[PDB]
């Protein structure tokens, strides 16, 4: 995988 | 967003860009004439004191008359969680009000705890990274993209873009799901990298706060 | 996988597809004519009442007579550690039993606690994502391996493709790693993306398991 | 490193290259004639007593008498914090002394605590991953970096290359951050993958450890 | 990086 | 995303 974008 | 394509014209003339002295960095929604709602991990580490709010932005390596631009005065949270990405929202009011035009007009919200039914056709938009080696958006990309349910949680709104690997990026964060008119996620977070065409991406379900941006912005 | 090739049909006949409504998100081992042995991580989220265990699976994009349907009816785990990725090991009992025959066989597993010497030269395989752009298998694919215990732990089985850039991607989790006929490791994590050339990928070890998966088969 | 350039041979003799069985995993500093500065996180894991320390190293996939090969004897370790990635520093005590000559020499450091403007023209340089293809480099790679404070903390030093997208990979930490002639940095981490064209790099700030490395060299 | 797969 | 390179 869970990267936040 | 990889694989999206160039939208029109302040044709979402809701989208908003927040920078810092070199550029772009997330996305945000106009919600208000001055308020700001993006993902909370946006601005969860950085000097707020800094950002600047582009309203009426198009091409951003351009320079637009259009534009205006503003400086947040204050942070609202709705308790981010960041370990498991739980509420990535934010709202930011900004040091004015903006000037409501062809080129800055303020989005609809859903109601409170209105759930997406999967199958829905939505629109993904954002000047994040156009893709594994091609750099962030001059031009805002629009993404069509469809509800998911699978491969989800229920504190999400999931999108995916069946068929082909295309999506969310780097950047496009805080940015708006446009579902049916109404503004129904903020792209979040993505699994597998970019555009996996297996997992899909992550939104902040609006419609689940709305009741709490309402008694913020009234 | 990456930089793998086509297997020949049902050349694996132990290998599962582990199926939500839209597709496959990893993959499995037959052990037992009504279990089936995956990585915890996969279902760890996942609605299992919806979940599809395919078997006799080979091209997923067509339709195969071959193939056989089930759905879990119960999960065994082992004390999966999702912040350490350990013990990334589960058992999915399913609906029934299937039909043992050429294209559906149960894999051998080796004995309890049998530790891989380095340079052992194994198969690793899946319909998990062909590479940084291609998308996910529709034809499962094998990749030649080799155990390598710099860069990784005690506690899984790590393997490298010496040379070339190649190894496992997402949705080859759950997947078998079949050394000297018997199935070694379980398709767990990468590190650097996939397929980095530097760091091996890692796979539950299946052998230190096998007493435990054995007082649930018999 | 991606989108830098071939350094010339032994035009930086304090670059060492840390090596287990099959080869180069990260990069480090020769900042006495018996020992050497890389990131904590680079040996947090590994086993120390297989761990090789190259000196006078340019073409690693060459055989070149010009180097020097030494085994750790001891590690000093200043309170790395692997969630936050904080204080990614360590010191590595050679199991002897190296001989100083034109291809390997010892680097300078900075005073404690010179803080680097934003602006400020370094060098980063690796054998770490040449891009997300491309494997690890053979020959020692060079690029012409700006220090950031923007999308960055303060407890590192951070770079940018503006307008392409390039920067440190996978295997280059540990290597040098040369600022000015005096090393600043240490290659910790990338936010979006490597070379993301938005994200910053981040450099263990070594200035701010100066008084620390002292009391352990002298 | 460690991405689970 | 933060990888640690
Ligand atoms: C609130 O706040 C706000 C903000 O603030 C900020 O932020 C924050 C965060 C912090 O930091 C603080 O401190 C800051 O400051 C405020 O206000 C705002 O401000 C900002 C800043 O200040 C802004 O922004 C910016 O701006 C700019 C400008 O510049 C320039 O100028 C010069 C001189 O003029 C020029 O030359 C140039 O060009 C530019 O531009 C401008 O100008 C021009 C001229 O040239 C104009 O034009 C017009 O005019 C003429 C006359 O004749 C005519 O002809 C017509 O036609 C036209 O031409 C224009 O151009 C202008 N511009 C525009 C509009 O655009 C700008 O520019 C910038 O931008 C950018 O872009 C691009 C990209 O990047 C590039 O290329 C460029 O270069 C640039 O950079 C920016 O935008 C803003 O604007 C403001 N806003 C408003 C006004 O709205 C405030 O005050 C506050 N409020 C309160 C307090 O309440
Ligand atoms: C347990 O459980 C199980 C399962 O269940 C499920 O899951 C889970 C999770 C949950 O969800 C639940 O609820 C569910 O339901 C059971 O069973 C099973 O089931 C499943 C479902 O149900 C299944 O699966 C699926 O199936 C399908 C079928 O469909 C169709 O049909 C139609 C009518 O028929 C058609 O048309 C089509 O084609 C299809 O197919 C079929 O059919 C056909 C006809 O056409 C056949 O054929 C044959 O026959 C003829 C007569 O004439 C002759 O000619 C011969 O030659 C041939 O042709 C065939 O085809 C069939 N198929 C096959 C075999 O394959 C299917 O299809 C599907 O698949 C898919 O594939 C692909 C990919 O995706 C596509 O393309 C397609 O479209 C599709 O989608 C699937 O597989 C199964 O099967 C079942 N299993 C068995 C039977 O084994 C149970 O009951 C339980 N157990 C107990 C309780 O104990
Ligand atoms: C401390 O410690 C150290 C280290 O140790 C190590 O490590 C650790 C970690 C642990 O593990 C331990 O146990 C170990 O062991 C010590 O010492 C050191 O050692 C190391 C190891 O031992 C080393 O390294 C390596 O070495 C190598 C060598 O080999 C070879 O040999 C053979 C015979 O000779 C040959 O054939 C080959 O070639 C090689 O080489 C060498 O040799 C040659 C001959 O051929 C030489 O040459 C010269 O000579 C001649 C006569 O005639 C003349 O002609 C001239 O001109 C020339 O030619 C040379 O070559 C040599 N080499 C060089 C120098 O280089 C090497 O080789 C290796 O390398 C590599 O490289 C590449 C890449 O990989 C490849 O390709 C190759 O193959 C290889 O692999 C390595 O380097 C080292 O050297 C050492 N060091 C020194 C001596 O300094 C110690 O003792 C200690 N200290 C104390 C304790 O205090
Ligand atoms: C990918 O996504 C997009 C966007 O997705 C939707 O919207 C986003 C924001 C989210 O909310 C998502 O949830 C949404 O799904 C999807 O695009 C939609 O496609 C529809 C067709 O499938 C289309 O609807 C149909 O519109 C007909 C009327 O169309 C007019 O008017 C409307 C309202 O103004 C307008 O939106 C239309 O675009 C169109 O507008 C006129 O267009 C012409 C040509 O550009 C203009 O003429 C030119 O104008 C310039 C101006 O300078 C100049 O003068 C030129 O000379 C001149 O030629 C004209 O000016 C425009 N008029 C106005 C007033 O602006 C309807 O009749 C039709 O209804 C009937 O059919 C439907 C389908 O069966 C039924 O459901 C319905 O009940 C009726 O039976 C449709 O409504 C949508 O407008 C369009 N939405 C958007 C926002 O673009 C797309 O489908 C999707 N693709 C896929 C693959 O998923
Ligand atoms: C990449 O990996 C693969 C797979 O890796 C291995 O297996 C996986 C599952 C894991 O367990 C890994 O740990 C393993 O390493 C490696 O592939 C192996 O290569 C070997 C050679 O290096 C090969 O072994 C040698 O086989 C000889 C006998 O071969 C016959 O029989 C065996 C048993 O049935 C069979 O497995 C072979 O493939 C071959 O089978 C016959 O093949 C022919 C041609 O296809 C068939 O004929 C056709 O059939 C069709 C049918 O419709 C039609 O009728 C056509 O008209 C007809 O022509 C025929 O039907 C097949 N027969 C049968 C009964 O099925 C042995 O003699 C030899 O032994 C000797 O040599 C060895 C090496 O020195 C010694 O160790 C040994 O002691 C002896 O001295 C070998 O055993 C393996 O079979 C093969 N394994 C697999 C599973 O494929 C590969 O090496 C690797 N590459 C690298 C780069 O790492
Ligand atoms: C990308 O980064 C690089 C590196 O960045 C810097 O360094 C790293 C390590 C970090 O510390 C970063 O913070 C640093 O920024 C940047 O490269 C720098 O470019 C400068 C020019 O912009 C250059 O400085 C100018 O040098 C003039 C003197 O140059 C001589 O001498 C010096 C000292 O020895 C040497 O470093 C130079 O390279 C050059 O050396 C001679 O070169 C010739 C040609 O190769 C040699 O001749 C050949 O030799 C072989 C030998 O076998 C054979 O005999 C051939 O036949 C023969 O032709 C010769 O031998 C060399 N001599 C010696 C003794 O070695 C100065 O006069 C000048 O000063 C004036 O101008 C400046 C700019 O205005 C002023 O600031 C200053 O006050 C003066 O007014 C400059 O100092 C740097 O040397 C160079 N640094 C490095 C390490 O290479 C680069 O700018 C950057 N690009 C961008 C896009 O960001």
């Amino acid at each position: 995988x869970a990267a936040p974008v | 967003i990889v694989g999206g394509r160039r939208a029109r014209p302040h044709a979402w003339p809701f989208m908003v860009s927040l920078q810092l002295r070199g550029g772009h960095f997330c996305g945000a929604t106009l919600i208000a004439p001055n308020f700001v709602m993006s993902a909370a991990h946006c601005v969860a580490n950085v000097n707020v004191r800094a950002v600047r709010v582009v309203l009426g932005a198009h091409n951003l390596s351009r320079r637009e008359p259009t534009r205006q631009v503003f400086a947040v005065q204050r942070i609202f949270e709705n308790g981010y969680d960041p370990v498991n990405l739980l509420n990535d929202i934010v709202i930011l009011q900004l040091n004015g009000s903006a000037t409501i035009n062809a080129n800055v007009q303020v989005a609809q919200l859903p109601a409170q705890g209105r759930r997406l039914g999967n199958g829905v056709q939505c629109l993904a938009m954002g000047w994040g990274l156009l893709g594994r080696n091609r750099g962030i958006a001059s031009v805002l990309q629009e993404l069509n993209v469809t509800v998911v349910t699978s491969l989800c949680r229920r504190s999400n709104v999931c999108t995916l873009v069946r068929g082909r690997q295309a999506g969310v990026c780097f950047g496009d964060s805080g940015s708006p799901l446009v579902c049916n008119g109404l503004i129904h996620g903020i792209a979040s977070f993505v699994r597998g990298g970019c555009a996996s065409g297996l997992y899909p991406d992550a939104f902040a379900p609006v419609a689940q706060f709305v009741n709490w941006i309402d008694s913020i912005i009234q």
